[PDB]
């Protein structure tokens, strides 16, 4: 027999509505530095080349 | 017998104990001369305690078992502190709330581990503020309640539940890096009214060994949990990035691959519908009263909760993973109602002792034939980057029998969070599928609007009249006879001459001339080209060309006709095989297919999708792609009776041919052609040069590219009566493009494109001739003497344009001097 | 005083009383700060009192603020006293690139030493391989080793002896274990008084290593837990940025590698991205093959492509965060000058470098790279794998923050990071695939838009502006276009445009286009909404061209449906319930109801898995028609809704969406009891005015009524007079026979008798069944709804009667 | 210093470096269950 005189359930001394956790939304984009940098001819220009 | 007298005379007791004890001892005592360590038994007590703690250290060192070591420490501390019993309270964090659960209870100096260990199903889970132990955990300090009746923190729950009376309480939290591992507690001081300050000091100092043991146990557990979290994250990332799939496949792969690291008897994943809005024919029954509105639970996004598919992972015993499409509300996972609540609220639900819960109708007992009873539940909402719940993942019955603590909560939360972000992969996959289907539909529409229909082919292949059968039914000999009696002869139109003009022939006559050009090369027979396919392909090419001023079907036959003359009248077919000439004339036909009337520069400046898809040689690559796609159609695939090597060579040779028509590309590689031409003069006779060049591959590619760029500009080398008219159409197209630039882009066009500078056309044509065409045609005349007429005509046209430009300049000068000066 | 005799008579009571009253005080004093009272200046045999004192002193260091090095050094001092030892040392077990190493952490520890003179900095450690030395032999054997004479040993190395000017004679060593991994090695160097270390000293070492074992276990577990936590945080944080959006490889890599900059614990790290161009275009390979340019000479990836770091991102973290991007970095760059990234790209091997300036393989900088004196000391460079085993980049991590060289845990952490990054290339590649596919779809959509749009030379066939005014249609004024259209457009009365018996047989397609334009002109929706008349004509001609030239679902069917809708609005007087905008949208939907019909019903599209079936789910062809019509209306030269308000435009688009989609028979079959309920509600009202007033306000009933009108117009061919129905039914049968032949050929499935070309003589029976099943309900309900739609019911009744006569004649012929 | 070394870590054997092999061994439809993850008579007689 268990030393705590209880079987079949983790009995709790708290009587009340259960409460549940909040989803973690701690974020666990261009503000990063360096983001900006990541992504004889005249006749040719005359004739659309 | 005299104990009270010893109490009333502390000085006598101190004097008697401080006496040097004789070497004679009582029992063993490890007497290495230890009777007189400043006291009668201080030496003996020191030796015995050192031996006991050394044995405890030995137990700690190998096969770490925190329960046994802590039990032995508590058993010794019961005797040392004179407490009636000691206890240990494990610290766990569920749902973000700290809880203290028993792990060692009613430990006595004459007890055993089996009679003091607390199984997971017999835990007195005290919350953080419902007892003196909770106050100890919250304050993170020792609490010594001399009398517990007046303690504002004492809870009579445990002592009533265990048929016990507590009078004095001493407890401390086992500390590790500002994280409360556990709370030792000693109650019911057996000898004195309460626990003295000396007992408090002993409680602090003697618990450093237990502190170290619990630190080791907690560190091992944390390290194992973090290793499992890393493994599950890595394995989920590997399967997610394996390929692009839907929600179901990706989630199934990720969840099944990591089933070993979850340590759960069972877990199920439910998938929610993403239909934000119902279509009109589904909203009609509700509005018209033919059906009732849905008054059931809704997601925080105002969405119907409907698990359309639940994947069940049953791991206890036999692995029998199941998939339940449209699961009923009677499903064992959904019957509890927890997934529905998780969908409604988007909370993290941690349930301890599920059968004893009241809010959720967890099943009474055995679920399956194996009698597996739901005991501990952890349910997680799978939420994408847009804060929308895609599904609910629920885990059951942790394999070790313990409830889901904070570490398992964070372990599964990391997995669910990673998979929720992975929904972007599924959204991107489905958008890939949608875009591919839409592009295929557009391609089919283009193919219908470009491919020559059943009725249009009868204009060149009359078989419903001559033979009364559709072209697909007539044999090759019949269609050959029909084409011979229908197609124009080589002398009807001078397709073999450099002075060919299309201004006196209809478009249908041009297509017939193209078929005749194909027949002249003799490629129909040796390659077994289906004649109906040839006619259909040529008509489809004619239709594919737009109806614009210059770059229409006529320019594209004149490009291919010139190449036919070059091959057969310029005698440049000596270096090229029949297959190469076939694939090279076909590329001449698809030279400027679907040209939009604007040059390559306009595509970039107007930011057309063409400019984004290609980047360099935009329109040339577009023409190549459209021609290859049109050829890919079976009914227009002239390259269908060809070997795989032959077809590959044909397509490859087409890529150089079509792309080299770009004037910018020609300007960067014409010196190589000049060097190749210079090699011809090194050789003695034409025969030796033919033998050498016909075997070279790169040099033939260069020559073919230059033949492309010469055929493209061949309109200039036409007789003046034709060039004068063609240049007007070219100028009109460029003027239209300049007007488009001025209107849409608000940019001033270059003088060649400016409609206002129409009188400068002769000078611009002279400059164009001097800059671009002169090199190509002079080098070709030097290369082959048969192409000399194409150069003399160029010089004559240049002379005429120079005369016109000089006339315009004289008029301008005369206007300038005679009035303005 | 007589009691004093009693405790002497029975000293067990005295022992028990001392335990009850003074044991706690003794334990408190022993576990207090205190100090060991053992005489450390002599070599006497350890008494049990002194042994207990030593044990308690070792236990005194078991505090919460566990300084592993200090506690282990105290244990070593006590062991030096106990073991008759001269000096002792510790070798941490570090795992570099596969080869485990043993570096000195505590050295020259004696009985009168301090932590300052025994602690070894990472720049003073003596790294020892597993192969050489008694230390290496102990590590490999994983067992205590006693060497009575170094001279006769086969593993002893004089390297440390020469480097420290010390002579070692007798060696005793033992490894410290955590599970089965060797953590550290405690070794002794000399027996002060004796030939060697006896078995008693071996037992003492084993007895007293338990405290050291526990301390080292705590230290190792803490370090491993911290490393695994950092790995998990790195993976999750990097996944967050990877799944933030769909971008190219550079942006994703920068986000991932900058978000986790704190977790890496590196003073500096740089990432170089390799070019992915496997095969160079023909115009680029021409000069190399022609001798114009020399071919590529040296560094080549295992994939066979040239090593070319086209962009290097260097993250400087030791001082001011100096995240920098170097497009086309030169070889002089501090990251690439060493040649380690080039070698890694050549091989694809994880390289851990300790004491980089001392290395000779790579030319590491031996001068301060920064103005603060920063030195390259420990380097770790790894590839970015990629799913095709194609090295796409090289990540190089420089000096660690704590100063220790990179070990197996750091290798594992950075390897998990780089493996995740290499796996997270599917998203950058899919981004380019998305962009190219979307551009290609736009290109082909522009092509289909041109091929169906009425060109400027075809609009002159109706809008004869060139031959009347000499100007192009876009130049002429609105009044001029109105006059031209009035001259050209037909008369509604003469052509029976607003009659239920309209026949398109004697009319040309251009005539039907002009009639359709006249339909818009009759509703008076042109002036009210200021519809550009040129755009109206061009859009009608575009609708005419867009319909395929198939047997039945050609543009004549679309014009017939539009004419039926117009007659229902005008002749049927159903425009009472609808506004002018709704009438315009409904007529436009009727004209676009079957645009670009392929000639095969929805079932064939689903069976053949046509891209239409994969794109649209429920109403494949109808949704395709709606999408194509809305795309046609989106063109500026074809948008007749350009002058509408935003609310008006949205209402019209919604109304068209309802109308076109409802043309399918499947939706009509399910939502047809609603029409019966609406008709009954109509008959409940007393006067038509009240019912009309109720209808113009309610929207759902209006939508259902129009949905039923769409199906009434789509089947209007049956309600036509017999001389028209007899030919239209044959055309419909021909198209369905063509679809059945296509099914039999491609899908290899037997067609239904309706679509079976062989059962051509059963057409009257199937038409009678069709009339009895689908159309009769619609037309009877509409005739009950409005008595003006009665001629439709009369026509369908007459057509059913004649089809029944034909079917009965056929059945009688089959008798025999 | 205790080890008589001031500059940097010193190893007895100095040869060419040995480097790690890239880890590949540890990392479809083989997973079970993926196969499943991805008045009326006359209606069919008339195309519907
Ligand atoms: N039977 C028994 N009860 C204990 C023991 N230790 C603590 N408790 C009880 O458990 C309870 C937990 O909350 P409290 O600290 O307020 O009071 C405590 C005591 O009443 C123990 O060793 N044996
Ligand atoms: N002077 C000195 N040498 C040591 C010490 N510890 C180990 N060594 C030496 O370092 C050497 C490493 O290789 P070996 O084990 O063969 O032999 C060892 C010893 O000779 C120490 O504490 N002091
Ligand atoms: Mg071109
Ligand atoms: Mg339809
Ligand atoms: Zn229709």
């Amino acid at each position: 027999r268990s030393a705590t005189r209880v079987m079949g359930g983790p009995v709790t001394p708290r009587k009340g509505p259960p409460k549940f956790k909040q989803r973690q939304t701690r974020q666990f984009g261009d503000d990063i530095p360096g983001m900006e940098g990541l992504g004889e001819l005249h006749e040719l220009a005359q004739y659309g080349i | 017998q005299v104990h009270r007298f010893l109490d009333q005379n502390p000085g006598f007791a101190d004097q008697y104990f401080g006496r040097k004890l004789s070497p004679e001892d009582v029992a063993n005592a490890c007497e290495d001369g230890c009777p007189e360590g400043c006291t009668s038994f201080r030496e003996l007590c020191q030796v015995e305690e050192s031996a006991a703690l050394f044995e405890l250290v030995q137990d700690m060192q190998e096969n770490v078992n925190m329960e046994r070591v802590v039990f032995k420490i508590l058993r010794r501390l019961c005797s040392i502190l004179h407490a009636d019993r000691c206890s240990l309270f494990m610290y766990r964090q569920r749902n973000g709330v700290a809880e203290l659960a028993t792990r060692l209870f009613s430990v006595q100096p004459d007890s055993v581990l089996e009679d003091c260990l607390v199984p997971p199903d017999s835990e007195i889970v005290f919350p953080l503020d419902i007892g003196v132990v909770g106050h100890v955990a919250q304050t993170k300090k020792m609490v010594n309640v001399q009398d517990v009746m007046e303690c504002p923190h004492f809870s009579s729950f445990a002592d009533e539940l265990t048929d016990y009376v507590t009078r004095n309480i001493l407890a401390t939290p086992i500390m590790n890096g500002k994280d409360v591992v556990a709370v030792i507690m000693a109650v019911n001081k057996l000898d004195g009214p309460c626990f003295t300050s000396e007992d408090e000091d002993v409680f602090l100092k003697y618990l450093n060994f237990g502190t170290l043991n619990l630190k080791i146990y907690h560190l091992s557990y944390l390290h194992n949990c973090e290793t499992r979290r890393g493994q599950v994250l890595l394995w989920s990332a590997n399967k997610v990035f394996e390929e692009l799939t839907d929600i179901e496949r990706q989630f199934h792969k990720a969840f099944y691959t990591v089933r070993a690291y979850l340590n759960c008897d069972r877990y199920s994943v439910g998938l929610l519908d993403m239909t934000k809005e119902k279509e009109f024919f589904d909203v009609w029954p509700v509005l018209m009263g033919e059906a009732q509105a849905y008054s059931g639970p809704r997601t925080p996004d105002g969405r119907e909760i409907l698990f359309y598919k639940v994947i069940d992972y049953i791991l206890h015993g036999k692995e029998d993973i199941k998939v339940i499409p449209s699961p009923p509300a009677d499903h064992w996972a959904l019957a509890s109602g927890l997934p529905t609540y998780v969908a409604e609220s988007g909370f993290i639900c941690n349930i301890m002792n599920a059968p004893a819960d009241e809010m959720f109708n967890f099943q009474e007992g055995p679920l399956d034939d194996s009698g597996w009873i739901v005991k501990n539940v952890l349910s997680m909402p799978i939420v994408n980057k847009k804060e929308e719940i895609v599904g609910v993942a629920t885990f059951y019955n942790r394999k070790d029998g313990k409830p889901f603590d904070e570490q398992d909560e964070v372990l599964m939360e990391s997995l669910t969070q990673f998979l929720g972000w992975s929904v972007l992969n599924t959204d991107t996959y489905d958008k890939m599928n949608k875009l591919e289907n839409r592009k295929d539909i557009a391609q089919d529409m283009v193919l219908y609007h470009v491919r020559c229909d059943r009725e249009e082919i009868q204009l060149i292949l009359p078989t419903r009249e001559r033979l009364g059968k559709e072209p697909a039914d007539c044999e090759e000999d019949e269609l050959g006879k029909i084409l011979k009696e229908v197609l124009p002869g080589p002398a009807k139109f001078d397709i073999y001459e450099f002075h060919f003009s299309d201004l006196e022939c209809t478009e249908l006559e041009l297509v017939k001339c193209g078929i005749q050009m194909y027949y002249e090369l003799g490629v129909v027979r040796k390659f077994q080209i289906p004649q109906e396919v040839l006619v259909r392909f040529l008509f489809s090419v004619s239709k594919g060309y737009r109806r614009i001023t210059y770059h229409n079907w006529r320019h594209g036959f004149n490009v291919a006709q010139t190449m036919f003359t070059l091959l057969m009248t310029g005698k440049l077919k000596s270096y090229y095989t029949d297959l190469e000439a076939f694939a090279m004339v076909t590329a001449g036909l698809c030279h400027d297919i679907d040209h939009r009337g604007t040059n390559n520069l306009y595509q970039m400046k107007s930011q057309n999708p063409l400019a984004k898809l290609h980047g360099s040689s935009i329109l040339e690559r577009h023409h190549l792609e459209f021609g290859k796609f049109l050829l890919s159609e079976e009914t227009l695939n002239i390259y269908q009776n060809l070997n795989r090597r032959q077809h590959e060579h044909v397509i490859h040779l087409m890529d150089i041919a079509i792309i080299a028509t770009d004037l910018a590309l020609y300007f960067k590689k014409r010196t190589m052609f000049q060097k190749i031409v210079d090699e011809s003069k090194n050789y003695e006779d034409r025969k030796s040069w033919v033998e050498y060049l016909s075997l070279e591959t790169t040099r033939k590619e260069i020559v073919m590219a230059m033949m492309m760029t010469a055929c493209d500009l061949s309109a200039i080398t036409k007789p003046w009566e034709v060039q004068s008219k063609v240049a007007l159409l070219v100028a009109a197209e460029f003027w239209e493009q300049g007007d488009l630039e001025r209107t849409v882009l608000d940019q001033q066009p270059i003088p060649m494109m400016d409609r206002n500078k129409a009188a400068e056309l002769p000078k611009l044509q002279v400059g164009f001739i001097d800059f671009v065409c002169t090199f190509v045609y002079k080098e070709f005349s030097r290369f082959h003497e048969e192409i000399l007429p194409m150069f003399d005509r160029l010089q004559n046209n240049r002379k005429e344009w120079k005369a016109l430009a000089d006339e315009y300049e004289a008029k301008v000068k005369a206007l300038e001097e005679d009035q303005k000066k | 005083e007589e009691v004093e005799k009693f405790l002497d008579s029975n000293v067990s009571f005295a022992k028990q009383y001392y335990n009850l009253r003074y044991r706690a005080k003794v334990i408190s004093d022993l576990l207090g700060p205190r100090e060991a009272a053992v005489d450390f200046s002599n070599y006497h045999a350890l008494n049990s009192v002194e042994e207990s004192e030593i044990i308690f002193d070792l236990l005194r260091d078991f505090q919460d603020n566990l300084q592993a090095e200090k506690c282990v050094f105290n244990v070593m001092k006590k062991l030096c006293f106990l073991l008759q030892a001269d000096r002792m040392s510790l070798f941490m077990y570090r795992a570099r690139n596969g080869i485990a190493e043993l570096a000195t952490r505590l050295f020259n520890v004696h009985k009168d030493a301090v932590l300052e003179e025994c602690l070894v900095a990472p720049d003073s450690e003596i790294v020892f391989p597993l192969d050489m030395g008694v230390v290496g032999h102990v590590a490999l054997s994983k067992k205590i080793v006693n060497v009575p004479n170094t001279e006769e040993d086969e593993h002893f190395c004089d390297f440390v002896d020469t480097l420290t000017e010390y002579q070692t004679k007798n060696i005793l060593a033992s490894p410290i274990m955590n599970g089965k991994d060797v953590v550290a090695i405690i070794m002794v160097v000399n027996k002060v008084d004796g030939p060697h270390f006896t078995e008693n000293d071996e037992e003492i070492l084993l007895k007293y290593l338990n405290f050291a074992n526990l301390i080292m276990k705590v230290f190792h577990l803490s370090y491993l837990h911290n490393c695994e936590t950092r790995r998990g945080q790195i993976l999750l944080w990097s996944g967050s940025k990877v799944f933030e959006e769909l971008t190219d490889i550079e942006r994703q890599f920068h986000k991932a590698l900058y978000t986790v900059r704190a977790f890496l614990n590196c003073d500096r790290y740089s990432v170089g991205l390799l070019d992915m161009t496997k095969q160079k275009e023909f115009f680029d390979v021409w000069p190399v093959l022609m001798g114009e340019a020399p071919p590529y000479a040296g560094p080549r990836t295992p994939d066979g492509r040239e090593i070319n770091f086209y962009k290097v991102i260097d993250y400087i973290l030791h001082g001011k965060e100096d995240i920098k991007v170097i497009p086309n970095p030169p070889p002089d760059h501090w990251a690439l000058v060493s040649g380690l990234p080039t070698y890694v790209a050549q091989n694809g091997l994880i390289c851990n470098i300790m004491n980089a300036p001392s290395e000779d393989f790579f030319a590491f900088q031996k001068e301060p790279l920064d103005e603060s004196g920063w030195m390259i000391k420990n380097v770790l460079s790894m590839p970015i794998v990629n799913k095709k085993e194609e090295i796409v980049g090289v990540a190089t991590f420089y000096n660690r923050k704590d100063g220790k060289p990179f070990d197996e845990m750091d290798e594992t952490l950075m390897e998990s990071l780089t493996q995740f990054l290499g796996w997270s290339v599917l998203n950058p590649d899919t981004y380019e695939l998305m962009n190219k596919l979307e551009n290609r779809k736009d290109i082909f959509q522009d092509m289909v838009k041109y091929h169906v749009k009425c060109d400027n030379e075809e609009i002159q066939t109706i809008l004869k502006t060139r031959e009347v005014y000499g100007k192009e249609p876009w130049e002429c004024e609105e009044e001029e276009l109105a006059e031209i259209l009035q001259g050209e457009l037909p008369d509604a009365d003469k052509y029976e445009i607003n009659k239920f018996h309209f026949s398109d047989l004697p009319l040309t397609e251009l005539e039907l286009v002009k009639c359709g334009i006249q339909m818009y002109y009759e509703l008076k929706v042109v002036d009210k909404f200021h519809i550009p008349q040129e755009a109206l004509v061009r859009f009608m001609y575009s609708l005419s061209k867009g319909y395929r030239r198939i047997t039945y679902h050609n543009w004549r069917h679309g014009f017939n449906v539009g004419q039926t809708m117009f007659s229902l609005l005008v002749t049927g007087k159903l425009k009472r319930y609808f506004t002018d905008l709704e009438a315009l949208a409904m007529v436009t939907a009727a004209f676009c109801h079957d645009i670009d019909h392929r000639g095969t019903n929805n079932l064939y599209q689903m069976k053949s898995q046509n891209p239409l079936a994969k794109l649209h789910g429920s109403s494949i062809l109808e949704r395709h028609h709606l999408e194509f019509g809305k795309t046609l209306l989106r063109d500026e030269s074809l948008n007749i809704f350009q002058n509408l308000n935003r609310r008006q435009h949205e209402h019209a688009i919604h109304m068209m969406d309802i109308a076109i989609i409802a043309t399918d028979l499947a939706l009509y079959f399910k939502k047809r009891t609603m029409f019966q309920k609406i008709v009954d509600q109509s008959k409940t009202y007393e006067t038509q005015q009240e019912w009309t007033q109720y209808m113009m306000l309610d929207q759902t009933r209006k939508e259902i009524v129009m949905a039923m009108m769409m199906t009434a117009c789509d089947l209007s061919a049956i309600t036509k007079p017999w001389e028209v129905q007899s030919k239209v039914a044959l055309l419909v049968a021909a198209e369905f026979w063509e679809q059945g032949d296509l099914e039999r050929t491609v899908l290899q499935q037997n067609p239904i008798p309706m679509m079976d070309r062989n059962k051509a003589d059963e057409l009257p029976k199937l038409q009678v069944g069709f009339i009895d099943f689908v159309c009769t309900f619609v037309y009877k309900e509409f005739s009950r709804f409005h008595e003006e739609i009665t001629p439709m019911l009369d026509g369908i009744t007459n057509n059913r009667k004649e089809w029944k006569a034909l079917a009965d004649e056929y059945e009688t012929k089959m008798k025999g």
